[PDB]
């Protein structure tokens, strides 16, 4: 909460790293290796319980997106990652959701929008914290053009001539709007070599509870952590 | 720099703190102020130009509508502006290809050592 | 508490030796690494 | 005995080492007026 | 100095409402000595406390009040003043310039009122809040003449900046590093300042250039007002044409800058306004020996600031009251003319008010809230001892009705207490006059008693009495959740024991015919510095006495031996005491949104 | 000067014992005349001790005190600040009558350096080392 | 008893007013002898 | 005065003298020429503005045992010396 109440992004230095997948213990010692994309199913490494390797996935890995994507998903789906930003009046939170679309990385940030559009207006309502115009520009465009940048400057000192010009009947001093507007962030992490991939909603019983799992098959990680943000 | 020397009148504060760490270490950079290059000759039309497109950017906003606030056709200035951004859009993609995977750190103890690396 | 200047002189007194300085400052946030030491032919010993 | 010669912007060694610098413990025989001028200038940040 | 200037953005975008406008003043913390308190807890140590400071108005007769004004400032100890004169060099601190012991200093936010109806009088208390002890918080109270003097010094600090600008020269000059182009330009720039002053004279001349305020802070006043730059004009001219009568019968800082932008590479806010000539508005008082040195700004137009021509000068009020006050030789405006009266009310609007009687008041007397609050304890004390004297008298039954938790060894002394209590009450009526009346002048029954009445008149034209921050958080929807015990001795002397109460909880049972109470505890994890008066148990050389007191002014008396008196007082606080008494409380104690 | 809480806490939860309440009350007087001060000595001196105070045994402490239990030594806290309980209570000034009030504890500053035999080197130690920063300085003859 | 109350704040806060006058007026002899200075000067240059 | 005083103190026998004296200590080479730092452009007697000329370190003549320091030369020796000196010649201390 401190760490985020300060108006600090810790995402700038966070890099893609490997998922660890080894079975050894010693004596107050463990060394666990870690694997990239490839064929760590196919490999045949004979150390898991089964012939081949797990892959399975926590309950909070996806999202309802049907009532805005009733078409349907006829390609290769991809995993990503979001972490939205928070700004209120003295209070903030983290929300590290993971979205699984099949719709385009540039229209991920439309669709990010457009379904916290009901916050979106109170965020950039809150994030306002941390009167004249000028209508005879098009008047005075063509006709009655004082311009003397150049041949008024270079000639007199321009210390006493400087009277009325203008004042915009205002003061302000610091418009930030770049670190108020960021809300939406996705990055492309994990990918499945099939698609048509079907979740089965089942239990395990391992350790010394028995917690519920989804249990989940043609599923593989790496990538690269390509913070590629579209605020709105 | 520029402004400090084309203001007659600089201000005091040059520097204020910045220092790059990396887990409690020290850099020491910028330790030197009265050396001279000449590859500043190409940077000042780079920072013209990019301070020039910033004013016109942020001029554009209070020409055409104030939404926000309570023989000359105007349009060759915004032509080119608009123009010298779609080649600057170009120009300032510098992905990286390469990739670097290290086993362990060759520079734990002492930089350059054997490290690894893959084409990925 | 405040405290810090005078702290800061009797450390400089207890410190301002005439014979090595391997270490001594040890800023805030600093690692102080060690030094790299010899090879594998040395001798054994203890501390206290 | 002691050291002479260094010390803050203030007092040196008197009110460092004179224990009973504070006219308080003093014996109860006076000739003067100016105890309470000397209090007040000695223990000026002593709540006076 | 940095919290000020980034709340001063607040201040800087204000357009309209040009009754309040914010100014830097400088209080010296010369008077911290008597406050009796530890420094160490009023900068940073233990967060939590939230310590905030108020700028209230006090009018008279006229009604309403200023919304407060949510301001903090921070102290600064260990020669304040050289870390303000002098510029931030913490990276290379060195044995730099020479100065005595200084002393700390802290900002506080003070609104004026600028208009072209500008008017000066004394009549106006600014009352400063602190979150500190109640007990001798050694406040200060001064009138609007002393915030307003008219006068400024700005030919004093002059020579202030060149003793600095010497010592800075001599410093650089002293070491020899860098190259001689330094040293050339300088001697150029030196020489530059006059042919014979420094060729036939000095260079620098340091003689005796001590740091000291020596002729600073006691001449220059009044020297730069209209009248004295026309007489020195007339005089300047006078000479001229001496000197002419005379004659006609007989008989450029850039390089600096850069060069300490350089050197140094490091900026403070007390560097840009010294290329600008400064402003000090000095207050002092016989309290204290400390001068209230006054900062203004040289580059706007504020109070203070010569920018652009004649600053504001507070006149055009004083000579009519005079002439006025003078055409009958009366002072009393009261019993002038009524010629005088209208001039009066027509050149003052603010005036008319006064003369209507309206909100009638006795006298003028700011400071009433002292001993207005002194008078209604004291009401509220003896309207409470003879409610329960009316009822012990009235008291039925006899000894003791309920159970009690009493040892069966100690029960012998339990009735000893209870056959005292007319030598009881006695000792109470008789220490109203003998014990001081500075240990219950600012405790929690007055504030619970004030927090009370905020329910009855809530301002002549409404209001949902919503405070923001720092209020009565106690006495919000009532007063029966939270308790004030206090604990006295039995015998014929009854003194102060506690220092202060501890809530007790309690609950009946029986639900009916002979009431039990049995005091029970809450479990707390919020803090530690809790007393075992409380927690002791009936017995162990018998008990106190309590009396608590719900949100509807009803007394219970839980006096051990079987006796309980239930009175309410209520009613005799508006009899004795009418309407009109609360005038100044309505006045002060109010917020709306 | 920062652990002195959970000391200040330990003692006030063990509920101890306080004797003699009007010696460390100091009674205070303004305007007052010696016959007043000296009235009020003598009224006290008659009865104003309820019990005999135990810290008056110091003839022979050095083994007597050592030798066998020592309670009231053995909770000695550390060596900043007085360890003493007796019921206080009192304002700059104090009240003037001293009531029967509940048993307090109290400490103040490192003020007392008279605590050097028991928690520190023994007499004999002192005197061997006072014998030896000073051997002689301009010493007199016996008849003199 | 409130009147002794109220004489008493009406003194402290004028206290402040009648010193800061009594203050102000200290350097006016010497600014009305400045003032009358170049007087001296015009009179010798008559004489002259 | 610019800074602290440099060598004022007189309680250094050993350690108090080796540990914390580094530039009064580097002075001290060899028992036959002593040296000592002084600014330039310095002259003997001197102006009465100190110069502000580039330092130049210095020489100073040892014809006399006085920049000898005291800490490293033990008083047993002076004891001693003067105890062997004070055996072949006439003794009348109470009187004098």
């Amino acid at each position: 909460r401190a760490m985020v109440q300060c108006h600090v992004f810790p995402h700038r230095f966070i890099s893609f790293f490997g998922s660890l997948l080894e079975y050894t213990i010693q004596d107050n010692l463990c060394n666990i290796t870690a694997v990239a994309k490839g064929p760590q199913e196919a490999a045949r490494t004979d150390k898991t319980s089964t012939r081949r390797v797990t892959a399975n996935i926590p309950a909070c890995v996806f999202w309802d997106v049907d009532k805005d994507l009733h078409l349907s998903a006829d390609g290769l789906k991809h995993v990503f990652l979001v972490f939205v930003y928070t700004q209120r009046r003295q209070r903030e939170g983290v929300r590290l959701h993971l979205a699984l679309s099949q719709l385009n990385e540039q229209c991920f940030g439309r669709g990010i929008g457009f379904l916290l559009g009901r916050i979106r207006a109170e965020n950039a309502a809150w994030g306002t914290e941390g009167t004249r115009a000028l209508p005879l520009v098009q008047l005075s465009n063509d006709p009655t053009s004082p311009r003397c940048s150049i041949g008024e400057i270079t000639g007199v000192n321009w210390n006493l001539a400087r009277q009325r010009l203008y004042q915009w009947t205002g003061d302000f001093r610091g418009l930030p709007t770049q670190l108020s507007c960021m809300y939406a962030a996705y990055t492309l992490i994990g990918t499945i070599p099939s698609e048509s991939v079907r979740y089965t909603r089942r239990m395990e019983r391992f350790g010394g509870y028995n917690v519920p799992t989804i249990w989940l098959e043609g599923v593989v990680w790496g990538g690269t952590n390509t913070w590629n943000e579209c605020y709105y | 720099r520029t402004a400090a020397g084309a203001q007659i009148l600089p201000h005091e504060v040059l520097r204020g703190a910045d220092v790059i760490c990396y887990n409690g270490r020290r850099y020491e950079l910028e330790t030197n102020l009265q050396h001279r290059d000449g590859s500043d000759a190409a940077i000042r039309t780079l920072v013209l130009n990019l301070m020039f497109s910033i004013n016109e950017g942020c001029l554009l906003l209070l020409a055409l509508i104030p939404t926000l606030l309570v023989r000359f056709p105007i349009y060759e200035t915004i032509s080119s502006w608009i123009s010298t951004s779609s080649r600057l859009g170009d120009t300032l993609g510098t992905r990286a290809i390469l990739r670097v995977c290290v086993f362990d750190g060759p520079s734990t103890v002492h930089p350059g050592d054997r490290t690894a690396v893959i084409q990925v | 508490m405040l405290h810090d200047n005078v702290t800061e002189s009797l450390r400089r007194i207890t410190a301002s030796g005439g014979r090595l300085n391997p270490t001594e400052p040890l800023p805030i946030f600093g690692g102080l690494r060690p030094a790299t030491s010899a090879g594998i032919a040395r001798g054994q010993a203890s501390v206290c | 005995f002691t050291i002479q010669g260094e010390g803050h912007n203030g007092e040196t060694s008197e009110a460092l080492n004179n224990i009973l610098t504070d006219d308080t413990f003093i014996a109860p025989i006076l000739w003067d007026c100016d105890a309470l001028i000397y209090r007040d200038e000695a223990a000026r940040d002593r709540l006076p | 100095m940095e919290a000020h200037l980034a709340n001063e953005t607040k201040h800087a975008l204000w357009h309209n409402d040009h009754t309040k406008g914010l100014l830097h003043v400088v209080i010296p913390n010369a008077g911290l000595i008597a406050a009796g308190i530890d420094p160490a807890l009023l900068i940073l140590k233990k967060p939590g406390q939230r310590f905030k400071v108020e700028v209230q108005t006090r009018y008279h007769a006229t009604g309403q009040c200023e919304p407060w004004c949510q301001v903090f400032a921070a102290y600064i100890p260990d020669n304040a003043l050289t870390n303000l004169l002098i510029p931030k060099t913490e990276p290379f601190v060195s044995h730099v310039f020479s100065a005595t012991h200084n002393s700390g200093g802290l900002i506080l936010s003070l609104p004026v009122y600028l208009s072209p109806g500008l008017f000066f009088d004394a009549f106006n208390v600014v009352a400063i809040r602190i979150n500190t002890g109640n007990r001798k918080h050694r406040d200060i109270c001064i009138m609007y003449a002393e915030l307003i003097p008219n006068g400024t010094r700005y030919f004093a600090d002059g020579q202030r900046v060149l003793l600095l600008c010497k010592q800075l020269i001599a410093y650089i000059r002293c070491t020899p590093r860098l190259a001689s182009s330094i040293k050339i330009y300088a001697e150029h720039m030196v020489a530059a300042m006059g042919e014979s002053h420094t060729s036939n004279g000095d260079n620098i001349g340091p003689v005796s250039s001590i740091i000291d305020l020596d002729r600073q802070l006691t001449s220059g006043g009044i020297d730069d007002s209209p009248a004295e730059t026309r007489i020195q004009e007339n005089n300047r001219d006078v000479l001229e044409l001496i000197k002419r009568a005379v004659n006609i019968v007989n008989s450029l800082m850039e390089w600096f800058d850069i060069c300490y932008a350089q050197l140094v590479s490091g900026d403070t806010p007390a560097d840009f306004w010294k290329r600008r000539p400064l402003s000090i508005v000095p207050r002092h008082y016989a309290e204290s020996p400390s001068p209230l040195i006054v900062v203004s700004y040289n580059g706007s137009s504020a109070w203070g600031g010569r920018i652009t021509g004649s600053p504001i000068l507070y006149h055009s009020a004083q000579a009519i009251i005079d002439a006025a006050c003078i055409n009958a030789r009366v002072d009393n405006p009261q019993s002038l003319h009524v010629t005088a009266r209208q001039e009066l009310v027509a050149r003052l609007p603010f005036l008319a008010n006064v003369l209507n009687n309206q909100t009638p008041l006795p006298a003028f007397k700011p400071g009433a809230e002292m001993f207005l609050n002194q008078v209604f304890k004291q009401a509220c004390v003896t309207s409470l001892t003879q409610g329960l004297i009316t009822e012990l008298q009235t008291n039925p039954t006899l000894q003791q009705l309920m159970e009690y938790d009493i040892a069966d060894s100690s029960q012998t002394v339990i009735d000893e207490i209870v056959a005292r209590t007319p030598d009881l009450i006695q000792t109470i009526v008789s220490v109203l006059t003998e014990m001081s009346m500075d240990a219950f002048y600012n405790s929690s029954l007055m504030y619970a008693v004030l927090a009370y009445l905020s329910s009855v008149y809530t301002r002549p034209q409404g209001g949902g009495y919503i405070p923001y921050l720092h209020a009565s958080f106690p006495c919000w929807l009532g007063n029966r959740s939270i308790y004030l015990f206090d604990y006295y001795n039995s015998g014929g002397e009854i003194l102060k024991l506690s220092k202060v109460p501890v809530p007790v909880a309690l609950e009946k049972v029986g639900i009916g015919n002979s009431t039990q109470l049995r005091g029970k505890f809450i479990r707390s994890a919020d803090i530690v510095d809790i007393g075992i008066c409380s927690k002791y148990l009936p017995g162990q050389c018998y008990a106190y006495i309590c009396l608590g007191f719900n949100q509807q002014l009803q007394s219970i008396l839980v006096l051990p031996g079987g006796f309980a008196a239930c009175f309410c007082i209520t009613d005799t606080l508006q009899a004795a005491l009418p309407a009109s008494l609360i005038g100044p409380i309505l006045d002060r104690f109010c917020f709306s949104i | 000067l920062l652990d002195v809480e959970a000391t200040l806490v330990a003692l006030r939860q063990q509920h101890l014992d306080r004797q003699c309440y009007f010696g460390v009350y100091v009674a205070e007087g303004t305007e007052d005349t010696l016959d007043v001060q000296m009235g009020r000595f003598m009224e006290t001196w008659a009865d104003m001790m309820p019990h005999h105070p135990h810290w008056v045994n110091e003839h022979l402490t050095i083994l007597q005190f050592i030798a066998p239990s020592n309670p009231r030594l053995r909770f000695e806290l550390n060596p900043a600040f007085d360890f003493f309980v007796a019921p206080g209570d009192v304002d700059l000034p104090g009240p003037q009558r001293p009531p029967e009030a509940m048993p307090t504890v109290n400490a103040t500053l490192r003020i007392i350096n008279g605590n050097i035999p028991v928690p520190l080197c023994p007499i004999s130690f002192r005197d061997c080392r006072g014998t030896q920063l000073g051997l002689g300085r301009h010493t007199m003859t016996p008849a003199t | 008893d409130l009147e002794k109350n109220t004489l008493t704040l009406k003194n402290a806060a004028a206290v402040a007013a009648l010193d800061n006058l009594r203050g102000e007026t200290i350097t006016l002899p010497t600014e009305i002898d400045r003032r009358l200075k170049p007087l001296e000067e015009q009179l010798t240059r008559m004489a002259k």
